[PDB]
């Protein structure tokens, strides 16, 4: 049904830059994106469901 | 065995949805920490 | 020597509100003052002894 396909180019990248680093050293663990999970555990604590 | 239970605070904010739905317990051995709950449970909190 | 001292009045505090709180919920460990250690693990890391 078709010949030429469209394909994404780049890989993804997970770097520890930011507060997610400190926990790797100090806390001894890491979370994939903690710059978000860390965020939405604040707003959720306020707004709604 | 070291099956640490998953982290509910993180799983409260998922990265992406699953798609297919199946009885999961049918095949366990793919997983490590596996838990069933009936409608709610005390340790979740 | 003297009958009247000079004494502090208020107690201290340690509260989890902050970036510390996330790690208490997600990572599961809470350092006393993280927002400082977390800082000082950057400037230290990028400069000197």
């Amino acid at each position: 049904e078709d010949t030429e396909a469209d394909v994404p180019v780049t890989y993804g990248e997970m770097v520890l830059n930011g507060a997610n680093l400190v926990t790797a050293l100090v806390m001894g663990k890491a979370v994939r994106s903690l710059d978000d999970v860390g965020r939405h555990l604040l707003e959720m604590q306020e707004e709604q469901l | 065995r070291d099956p640490p239970g998953y982290r509910y605070a993180a799983a409260m904010v998922p990265t992406g949805s699953i798609l297919s739905t199946i009885e999961v317990a049918s095949h366990r051995r793919l997983f490590d920490f596996f838990a069933r709950v009936r409608s709610d449970e005390n340790s979740l909190y």
